[PDB]
């Protein structure tokens, strides 16, 4: 998965 | 609420140790008793909310999709009939999941968004609308699937209008928010164009004003945008 | 009870698809439903609840030792005073504890244990009765802090009994049963030398039984074996 | 803290 933040 | 009786500091005090207790759920708790104080929410205050409700609906979104890989490969070809329990089981999990996203959503409007004047409250709390949001899309297959999905796009661009507006380019919080609507366009809404052109053009804007930066305001700058670009070389 | 309307069956699928998931409270009300069906438990069905519970209960002593860090540090001379929020807190995940350990020792008791006839189940039944007792000793204080010790100690002692007539020394519920009371007497009863003597005779007479089992069995044996010289190596 | 199981 992508990262988020 | 069950937290009404507890002092608003006290409610901060324990959202603390429940972090330092890696003790999510209860942080959340707290946190969610310190907003329905009805005070404003500082700074640190925000963080602490953010982070609780994002490790509770971090694992919810983890266990939905091992779930849901279960509940797919028992619905290929040749794969033999176990019964309603996977499906009922990812409900279950997923109805959870729903309802955290819901809770957030509540206090987000009632009133956090309403009384943020600052940008630094207003972008963050309309950042984390969207992300809400996004979570609720990512389960989501009824009729109300595209308003779901429009409800975050609508957040995160009233996020992103201010933010250009009102904080430079190596904000953490515009990054952040960037950073999260790049994954929206890439994962939610069937735009990877956007998403990479979004992800891109914050990078190459935050790098010619880091030059304008403290040490630690560097530091802070650079831990978000080396995520955009760890998404950038995922997607291309 | 809330899983009273459940099959067996489907909540022991249903606690398979949680461990995956990594759902640990989920997956001990899932077998607390399954053993209030009032049937006795396969080998593979006591492991379901072992595993369930000793997760959920390892998360709660994690938080409550970072806690009573806190609270003792609070408690020392130049430390100001924050209130009674961190004695609190760890009071709500010490209760939290308990009760979890008051469940699994009732479905022990209710009725788990009467109904266990052969070696394979009543010792690890017993040991299991001994865990939990051991877990509230952990956090024990006030005038039956004594019996606690002595309840986890009655059942470790039954169960040993036990193991050492009706199973072979390279069984490794015998072998996790002497991990766990060895520990018990180190950590529990202060006394380290019966600990250190009840781990090293454990695995030696294991070692002396390893030419009897097959590949298989060798490496289930060796595991725990492992685990027994681990804890020999931090004791001397 | 020592090995359980
Ligand atoms: S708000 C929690 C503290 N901040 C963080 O954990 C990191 C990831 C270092 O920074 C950000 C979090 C959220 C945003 Cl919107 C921006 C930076
Ligand atoms: S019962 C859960 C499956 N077993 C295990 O996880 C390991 C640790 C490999 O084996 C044992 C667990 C419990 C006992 Cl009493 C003995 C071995
Ligand atoms: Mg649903
Ligand atoms: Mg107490």
């Amino acid at each position: 998965f992508p990262a988020t933040v | 609420g069950a937290m009404g009786s507890m002092e608003r500091a006290s409610l901060i005090q324990k959202a603390k140790l429940a972090e330092q207790a890696e003790r999510y759920e209860d942080m959340a708790a707290f946190m969610k008793g310190a907003v329905e104080k009805g005070e404003e929410l500082s700074n640190e205050e925000r963080c602490l909310l953010s982070v609780a409700y994002k490790n509770v609906v971090g694992g919810q979104r983890a266990a939905w999709r091992v779930l849901s890989s279960i509940e797919q490969k028992s619905n290929e070809e040749g794969s033999e009939e176990k019964g309603p329990e996977v499906r009922e089981y990812r409900e279950k999990v997923e109805t959870e999941l729903q309802g955290v996203c819901d809770t957030v959503l509540g206090l987000l409007d009632s009133h956090l968004i309403k009384e943020a004047g600052d940008a630094e409250s207003r972008v963050f709390y309309l950042k984390m609308k969207g992300d809400y949001y996004r979570y609720l899309a990512e389960v989501a297959t009824g009729d109300d699937k595209k308003r779901i999905i429009d409800s975050a796009r609508s957040a995160y661009q009233e996020a992103m209008d201010i933010s250009k507006k009102e904080m430079p380019p190596t904000n953490p919080i515009r990054l952040g928010l960037a950073l999260n609507f790049s994954v929206f366009h890439y994962e939610i809404a069937n735009s990877p164009e956007e998403a990479i052109s979004l992800a891109k053009t914050t990078f190459d804007e935050a790098m010619a004003d880091l030059h304008t930066l403290s040490e630690d305001s560097y530091k802070d700058s650079t831990l978000i945008m080396q995520l955009l670009r760890d998404n950038l070389t995922l997607w291309t």
